[PDB]
């Protein structure tokens, strides 16, 4: 069996097949996603707008559960790969446990997954940084990402892949209250984010919405572009 | 003791396998081989061209039978030659074992092509540098095959591999139609390979096999004589 | 002579499909310094070595290249010496299976056939190294009668009906074809005869009894012999009369 | 022996997998095949690439492999690994057969076919598989689909696409010319020839160049038919008459 | 004795290791050149 | 010569010279001097062990080892790997008895040593071992023996023998001897003449001489020759040493 | 390209000599000083414990291996550990097997085989640790040193790691008192040799000093801050 | 042969000409890249301390736990790449649970400290299992935590040693918290001492502004647990400041 | 002595250039085969 030590350290302490992998992450669409009082709300960049294309087969947010779902930037087969095993570990933990994984159980497995990739012998880093939101058995809201070196942490609002720097900065600055009041409001905060980036409205953006005790939602291209027309109202005020 | 488990053929900056290319190359520098399907039989001719009188002619053979009715020549490397008869041999074996019908030429050809795929990906192996031409009557109609390093296997009616195979192939595609008998096959493939033949040939020089309903079987070198007597 | 990447450091082709370890094993045959020439008659097959003793320190009986593999087939080994050992060993270990698996004596092409098969193993994998040594095994066959067969580190064998390995096997190669091309009937006198005229034109050295080693077989008495002093120089003085 | 280490599955310093895009410009030099899903089937047409006339042709197809009672696909790049993973896909939909006694749906066979490719160029250092596929199939769920695989290991849905040769020019011309939803069997065949006709702008498409197959449901049992050479000649000679129609 | 020669395969190592760095950032060069014009579509 | 072809056991110099080989026996010759000679009734061995310094106890880094009842061993080179190919000596000497119920002729042990030493000589995956060793043991139905292994893996007989920095010399006044008529008391004291001529004194300042026979006068035991023997022997080099 | 002979371990030097195996032995020279000596009816080790920082306890150095035998380690800790947790492995099966206690120097054989192994493996490394072993069997007290490069050594005394030559050198000379020195004398010797490898700057103290001895009446114990004060007091 | 990097020239277990190993030197660098973090063993207690580091204000500093439970007597101060220190924090929780079931007593911070630093060097290639790491952790822990011998702190590096530290600090503002540390330690402070001692240092050398949210302050007692102080909890002791 | 030290220079010189000839050599052949494509080359008999 292949043992090669892939990722070993650099000088300097840097792991350079992590910062490769980032790099990866870095190329790949735009993802956004912000917590919200009763709802759950990821968007996504989709460059591969091509119309002859079925929707349905790319799509970049995947119910990791009922109450589980991620959207990912960088590399899509690893991004597969990573989202059945965390639903083979959902389903396991739901039959060990019996009770439905919380965010940050599934999130700790997707990033030790990510972490042992990185130090194992004779593989590359998934070149994959995710965005799982969900709810908790509580109704507690939750945004985490795990990024390829296996770091995770806890967001209100966080975006990754190309221009995540620029929407970052976009939701530091439009992140408030009242923001987050209602669902209407996250959705608008979610399009208006990718926006930002984004090359033309609507017709690029992928947005999924979760809220209490319901599955995943995915929002048709009129539902996306209703929305998109109110943000316009609103911008000419 | 343990082998590498990185594969040495990789993908060059061009988008090609170049251990293939390479091999295809030790293929195109080996002796003639030729190979004409005939309507009912198929020939298989290379040349066996010895550096000295020294070399016995009858220790090696280069036309080796696979099952009773199928047989393959090759034109590059003999040790890997040998190799892939042998594992030809056990595949047909095994196919045998279980379905208790002789293997079909196709199944086999596909089975060969599978171990030259395998040996172009796994690790710390070299891509096979033969390519075979695989003869077999089967299901009332002659077959014939040629699987290259790659493990890519082509349906061929008239074929030549090794030196000057191109002008082989020309020489064939010039003289060869559908309706030729067995022996008009046999003729055809002893001028191609004089066609290439440097020197005068003769019966120990060459190695022709054929294959029919009887089944496959390596001409003697009486039988060579009266072939080549006929020019 | 072109190359490109690793291909003269592991067994990988070169651009135009040469695979330069297998000749550099090759040039590890020539570095020996020794040279084997085998020669089959009509009853008899005979494999003559040069027998250099470099210190007088040595046992001389420890050092031979003519190894028995079975009870019937002999075989001269030309290269480097721990690899002959290696390729004798496992030549041993073959015939031995071979006989307890089949119930009859290994024939001399079948085992050179699966010694060359090893062989054609180490120039296809990259991890280790082609055996730097050549093997010239010899017997009888029950139906084909003498026997002479060649394995080199390419993975190659064939019968002979008569061949040299070693430094000087180009010399002796075309001597022995001048000979065989003659075909005035090899008795086994002849064929050693020939083995040794061969071996001492080539070397210019008109060997003493001691400097070769001889090991025949012969239908009349199938068992492998290695020839003792008194024979070689029997043979010796029958070459000075003439 | 790290010395002699290819380090096929590792990242570059920009982040990209330079062995999956070898393997891509692979295949983009192969032969070209194209699908387009139609509202009443689906159909492969392939560009034959050994086109010389002592070649005997004797199986089903060249390029179009049978995958099961209901799918079917074209392969674009290495023929080998195109046999492994033909072979691999076959084996794929018999086990779901086996485990659930009902056809595979399509997205499945692609998704496992494409997770093997994904593992191939994870981990295991061995070369990836330079080889993108081109599958139709239909299913009680989704009905008649098109997708394409990647040696990266990425698939996706698509209703007209080609991989291989002259893929960009094939792609921009079905972009222009697909209808959507209103494309029948027909119409999809003379797109299929017509495209094929500007792919293959050096070869001039004669029949003997292109092995196209279509998939269609007949009284519940799924048929994937590989063209004849009459029907593919009228094919021909009705998009010339077509061509020259154009100048009037 | 050996020294000098030591030395001489130091220097030789040396100068042998610079061309080949010399050699491989060449094709570095070219084949970041080469592939850096398009996206890579398994990234998404 | 090399900085290409000379990194791994499993490569070929275009000259078909493998480089590591070649650097295990460089390693070898850069240690001191163990000598063997083979007389009527056994071999005696000599080791001049350098004392690097002084604080070590009067015995530390033996290189007389003692592999079986029978058989003795002196080594050269790295005395990690030494110890190694010690131990892989017992080993088969304890399996051949242990199979076969009798004593492990040296002949046989050599050649089982030698070709474990080989296995070490053909992948990249291992390093050839960097010592050189002689074996010697007398059985009154086999006589005395004496074997060395190289690191290639080569074995031969040898009346006497020299292994390491001194080897030359020490072989240029062993062949003076007339061992083949000599017994094992006055053996003795020609190898320690022998080690004391072929040391220097003024590159590596002291050594301590390490003595032991196997042969009739001790019933095939191999032993560590007596104090009172030795005593006598040094006095005898250093009278002769004058 | 690069020096081609200093990364592997299995890579022979033009000039007969493993480079790595040479870097694990400076990996020992690196470490702290340690010096050990023996009588004729005991061994004792003593160690010069260096301190990270001025508020960090001192680095262990001498470790218990079995109920008659102690080690001092010199080079890389984990190295140190693994080595030593399989020295202690090997004398207890000795003492389950045997129910005897294990002889040093067939404990010291095994080590240097044990070491010996990844010295002639592609990937492994040498164990970049130096141990002075000192340990009390039938054949009267005994110490031993153990190097990288899987060579042991049969001691009359030594000293390995940072400045050990200034040590080694007061050994030597004063090799021929040890065998008559009782133990008290016999540790002041080994710490008299331990201060001649401190720079001017520093002298002995309790806590940067630990003592371990074997003898024929006595436990291995390896004597610590508090009671190093009775060994020490009386040098100069 | 062309396009192979210098990144691969070396094996993971090589040694530099000065007898270091190149990956535990480059893991040591690793940890100059971490998050500062200070550790006080007093004789009534021993106090961890660690900066979050919080990038953005989105970011919830809850979640960024630098600092764990290895159990109600064992705590764990993280620098360097947190994501490796997770295997050794369960290796530790596995350890000390392994210890109770198997002998029914609490196991020592040393002997835990000596386990998780076990792992350190255990890395490598194809000579071990598939399971092997292939580098080593590019983190430094504090493990602190009261036993039979009273408060203890231990500070582990790559390297696998493990020493016991009356204060140590560690990460990248090492230096300066290291001899602000040794400027302020006595052998006989309290423990509300080494924690506003510890505070004061972390707002000397955090770019940062001090405040409840952007450091994690935990206590190891005698008497009570590990306990980890929040807010409400914190602010009272950085007020002083 | 110095005699075979400056014949060692020679050597040393001219195995140099002949070392850096030889991995001239190797380096444009590695560049004509696995890169620099021409675009009237159609693949081998093993891309289909
Ligand atoms: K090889």
């Amino acid at each position: 069996s292949y043992d090669r030590a892939i990722t070993v350290f650099s000088p300097d302490g840097h792991l350079f097949q992590v910062e490769y992998a980032q790099e990866a992450v870095k190329k790949g669409s735009t993802a956004v996603g912000v917590r919200g009082r009763d709802i759950v709300v990821l968007g996504v960049e989709k460059k591969s707008v091509a119309k002859l294309q079925d929707e349905r087969t790319v799509r970049k947010i995947c119910a990791l559960d009922d109450n589980v779902c991620m959207a990912f930037a960088g590399l899509t087969a690893d991004a597969r790969i990573v989202i059945n095993r965390a639903r083979v570990e959902c389903q396991s933990h739901r039959l060990t446990v019996e009770d439905p994984v919380t965010v940050e159980y599934i999130t700790r497995y997707i990033a030790s997954l990510k972490q042992r990739y990185t130090q194992s012998n004779g593989r590359r880093p998934f070149g994959i940084s995710a965005l799982i939101v969900g709810f908790d058995f509580d109704g507690t809201p939750r945004l985490y990402q795990t990024d390829p070196s296996g770091t995770y942490h806890a967001w209100k609002a966080n975006a990754i892949g190309r221009g995540a720097k620029s929407v970052r900065e976009f939701l530091e600055k439009n992140y408030t209250d009242e923001a987050i009041e209602t669902d209407d409001l996250t959705i608008k905060l979610v399009i208006k984010a990718l926006l930002e980036v984004v090359q033309s409205g609507g017709k690029n953006i992928e947005l999924a919405v979760m809220r209490r005790d319901q599955s995943l939602k995915i929002l048709n291209p009129e539902e996306i572009e209703k929305y998109v027309a109110e943000i316009e109202k609103e911008k000419e005020e | 003791e343990r082998g590498y488990s990185f594969s040495l053929t990789t993908f060059s900056p061009s988008g090609k396998l170049v251990q293939i290319e390479y091999a295809l190359a030790a293929v195109a520098g080996g002796a003639p081989s030729v190979g004409i399907k005939a309507a009912n039989g198929v020939v298989l001719a290379t040349e066996k061209k010895q550096k000295s009188i020294l070399y016995d002619e009858r220790s090696v053979h280069k036309v080796e039978p696979i099952t009773k009715h199928i047989g393959l020549v090759y034109s590059g490397m003999g040790p890997d030659y040998r190799v892939l008869v042998h594992r030809a041999r056990k595949l047909a074996q095994q196919y045998y074992l279980v379905y208790q019908e002789p293997i079909p030429t196709a199944q086999l050809v596909q089975r060969v092509a599978s171990v030259m795929q395998e040996y172009t990906q796994s690790g710390g192996v070299r891509p096979f540098g033969v390519s075979l031409l695989i003869c077999g009557w089967n299901e009332g109609r002659p077959y014939l095959f040629q699987s290259d390093p790659s493990g890519a296997y082509f349906a061929w009616k008239a074929t030549a591999m090794g030196k000057n195979y191109v002008n082989g192939k020309t020489f064939l595609e010039k003289r060869y139609n559908e309706d030729l008998e067995l022996e008009d096959a046999i003729h055809t493939a002893i001028l191609t390979l004089k066609e290439s033949f440097e020197g005068q040939m003769t019966e120990d020089n060459i190695e022709v096999g054929i294959c029919n309903e009887a089944g496959f079987r390596r001409l003697t070198p009486t039988e060579v004589k009266d072939y080549l007597a006929a020019i | 002579g072109s190359s490109a990447g690793f291909d003269r450091h592991i067994t990988i082709f070169s651009p135009e499909g040469r695979l330069y370890q297998v000749e550099y094993a090759f040039k590890a045959i020539n570095q020996g310094g020794l040279t084997s020439v085998a020669v089959r008659g009509k009853d008899c097959a005979v494999i003559v070595t040069q027998k250099k003793v470099p210190d007088k320190l040595l046992d001389s009986s420890t050092v031979t290249h003519l190894f028995k593999i079975t009870e019937n087939i002999g075989c001269v080994m030309t290269g480097m010496t721990a690899d002959s050992r290696s390729q004798v060993q496992r030549a041993r270990y073959e015939a031995a299976n071979w006989k307890y698996k089949y119930g009859y004596e290994i024939p001399v092409d079948m085992l050179c056939k699966r010694i060359a098969d090893i062989s054609q193993v180490y120039t296809q994998n990259a991890e280790m190294r082609p055996l730097g040594c050549c093997m010239i095994l010899i017997g009888i066959d029950e139906e084909q009668g003498p026997q002479v067969y060649k394995c080199d580190p390419a993975g190659y064998y064939c019968g002979f009906k008569a061949t040299a390995a070693g430094v000087k096997q180009t010399e002796s190669t075309s001597f022995l074809e001048k000979k065989v091309k003659k075909k005035f009937d090899w008795t086994f006198e002849q064929t050693v005869e020939t083995a040794i005229t061969c071996l001492s034109t080539v070397l210019s050295i008109d060997f003493k009894p001691s400097e070769i080693e001889v090991g025949v077989v012969t239908v009349e008495n199938p068992k492998f012999r290695i020839l003792t002093e008194a024979e070689i120089d029997a043979h010796l003085v029958a070459l000075a009369e003439r | 022996s790290r010395r002699y280490d290819s380090r096929t599955t590792i990242f570059s310093p920009e982040g990209r997998l330079y062995q999956v895009e070898y393997a891509m410009e692979a295949i983009g030099h192969a032969g070209t095949c194209l699908g387009i899903l139609a509202n009443d089937g689906v159909l492969l047409a392939a560009e034959r690439r050994n086109i010389h006339k002592l070649l005997d042709e004797v199986f089903f197809s060249e390029k179009i492999y049978k995958l099961n009672e209901d799918m079917a696909c074209s392969v674009a790049g290495i023929t080998s690994d195109a046999n492994v993973l033909t072979n691999e896909l076959r084996l794929i939909a018999q086990r779901y057969l086996l485990q659930y006694q009902e056809p595979i749906p399509c997205e499945q066979l692609v998704t496992a076919l494409c997770d093997i490719k994904q593992a191939y160029t994870q981990f295991g250092g061995k070369r990836p598989f330079g080889v993108s596929l081109l599958y139709i199939g239909w299913d009680k769920h989704y009905g008649f689909q098109l997708y394409q695989s990647d040696p990266s290991g990425n698939y996706g849905g698509w209703k007209a696409t080609c991989i291989g040769n002259n893929s960009a020019a094939a792609v921009s011309m079905l972009k222009q010319d697909y209808k959507e939803g209103e494309m029948t069997l027909k119409s999809a065949l003379a797109l299929a020839i017509k495209v094929l006709n500007k792919t293959m702008d050096v070869s001039k498409l004669s029949a003997e160049k292109v092995e196209i197959a279509t998939l269609t449901r007949e009284n519940g049992k799924t048929v994937i038919r590989v063209l004849k050479q009459k029907e593919v000649e009228q094919l021909i000679k009705k998009h010339e008459e077509e061509e020259a129609k154009a100048e009037r | 004795e050996e020294k000098v020669r030591e030395e001489y395969e130091e220097i030789l190592n040396t100068k042998l290791a610079e061309q080949y760095d010399a050699f491989v950032k060449f094709t570095h060069d070219q084949i970041m050149r080469r592939y850096g014009e398009q996206p890579a579509s398994y990234v998404s | 010569i090399g900085t290409g072809y000379d990194l791994s056991a499993s490569t070929f110099s275009p000259d078909g010279r493998v480089f590591q080989v070649e650097y295990a026996m460089k390693a070898v010759e850069n240690s001191s001097t163990a000598i063997g000679i083979r007389c009527k009734d056994g071999v005696v061995f000599g080791v001049e062990k350098l004392v690097l310094s002084k604080l070590y106890e009067e015995g530390s880094n033996k290189r007389l080892f003692n592999v079986d009842r029978h058989v003795g061993m002196a080594v050269a080179g790295l005395l990690a790997d030494a110890r190694s190919l010690a131990d892989i000596a017992r080993e088969e000497a304890s399996n051949f008895r242990s199979n076969f119920g009798y004593n492990i002729p040296l002949k046989h042990l050599a050649d089982r040593v030698a070709m474990y030493v080989h296995a070490y000589t053909l992948y990249s995956a291992v390093r050839p071992f960097g010592c050189s060793f002689m074996l010697g043991s007398y059985s009154v139905n086999d006589g005395a023996q004496l074997y060395m292994i190289d690191p290639s893996g080569v074995s031969y007989g040898y009346w006497g023998c020299a292994i390491g920095k001194a080897r030359q010399a020490a072989k240029t006044e062993i062949e003076k001897l007339q061992m083949k008529e000599m017994t094992c008391r006055d053996i003795v004291k020609e190898v320690a003449k022998i080690i004391y001529i072929v040391h220097d004194e003024v590159k590596d300042k002291a050594f301590e001489l390490e003595l032991s026979w196997v042969g009739e006068l001790t019933n095939g035991r191999h032993e560590i020759v007596p104090k009172d023997i030795r005593e006598e022997a040094e006095k005898y080099a250093k009278e002769s040493l004058k | 390209f690069r020096n081609q002979y200093d990364n592997d371990v299995t890579v022979w030097s033009p000039q007969g000599r493993i480079h790595q195996i040479e870097y694990a032995m400076e990996a020992v020279k690196q470490g702290s000083a340690t010096v050990g000596l023996k009588s004729k009816t005991h061994a004792v080790l003593v160690a010069l414990k260096r301190a990270q920082s001025e508020l960090a306890a001192h680095q262990k150095k001498i470790l218990h291996v079995d109920n008659h035998i102690g080690i001092s380690i010199a080079g890389l800790t984990a190295d140190a550990r693994l080595l030593c947790n399989f020295m202690r492995q090997e004398c207890l099966d000795s003492r389950f097997v045997f129910d005897r206690p294990l002889p040093v120097s067939r404990l010291v054989s095994l080590i240097g085989s044990k070491t010996q192994i990844p010295t002639q493996r592609y990937g492994r490394r040498p164990y970049g640790v130096g141990l002075l072993i000192a340990g009390y069997d039938d054949m009267g007290p005994h110490i031993f040193q153990t190097c990288p490069s899987a060579n042991y050594f049969d001691c009359r005394a030594m000293s390995i790691g940072a400045r050990s030559q200034s040590a080694r050198t007061y050994l030597e000379r004063h090799m021929s008192e040890f065998m008559e020195c009782n133990l008290n004398e016999l540790v002041k010797h080994g710490l008299r040799a331990l201060r001649e490898t401190l720079p001017a700057e520093q002298d002995l103290t309790t806590k940067n000093v630990s003592i371990g001895i074997v003898g024929k009446d006595l436990e291995f114990t390896i004597y610590d801050d508090d009671d190093v004060s009775p060994f020490l007091e009386g040098l100069e | 042969m062309f396009l192979t990097r210098s990144e691969y020239d070396r094996g993971v277990n090589t040694f530099s000409p000065e007898g270091r190993l190149f990956q535990v030197e480059y893991a040591i660098e690793a940890i100059k890249l971490g998050s500062t973090a200070i550790g006080i063993q007093t004789s009534e207690g021993v106090c961890l301390a660690v900066e979050k580091r919080i990038t953005s204000p989105l970011m919830e500093p809850s979640s960024i736990e630098k600092i764990v439970e290895i159990d109600a007597h064992i705590g764990c101060a993280m620098s360097g790449l947190i994501a490796d220190a997770k295997t050794l924090i369960d290796k530790a929780r596995v350890e000390t649970q392994n210890h109770w079931f198997t002998y029914n007593e609490t196991m020592t911070v040393e002997s835990v400290t000596q386990a998780v630093s076990n792992l350190a060097l255990q890395f490598g290639e194809e000579d071990a299992d598939p399971g092997a790491m292939s580098r080593p952790f590019g983190v430094a822990l504090l493990f602190g935590g009261v036993d039979e011998k009273g408060p203890q702190l231990f500070h582990m590096d790559p390297s696998g040693t493990f020493v016991q530290c009356d204060a140590r600090a560690i990460g990248s503002a090492s230096e300066g918290a290291q001899s602000s540390l040794q400027e302020v330690y006595h052998k006989s402070m309290t423990l509300k001492e080494a924690i506003k001692s510890s505070l004061i240092i972390l707002k000397q050398v955090m770019e940062e502004k001090l405040n409840a949210t952007n450091i994690e302050l935990a206590t190891v007692q005698p008497g009570q647990n590990f306990h980890m102080f929040t807010k409400e909890e914190l602010e009272e002791v950085i007020k002083d400041i």
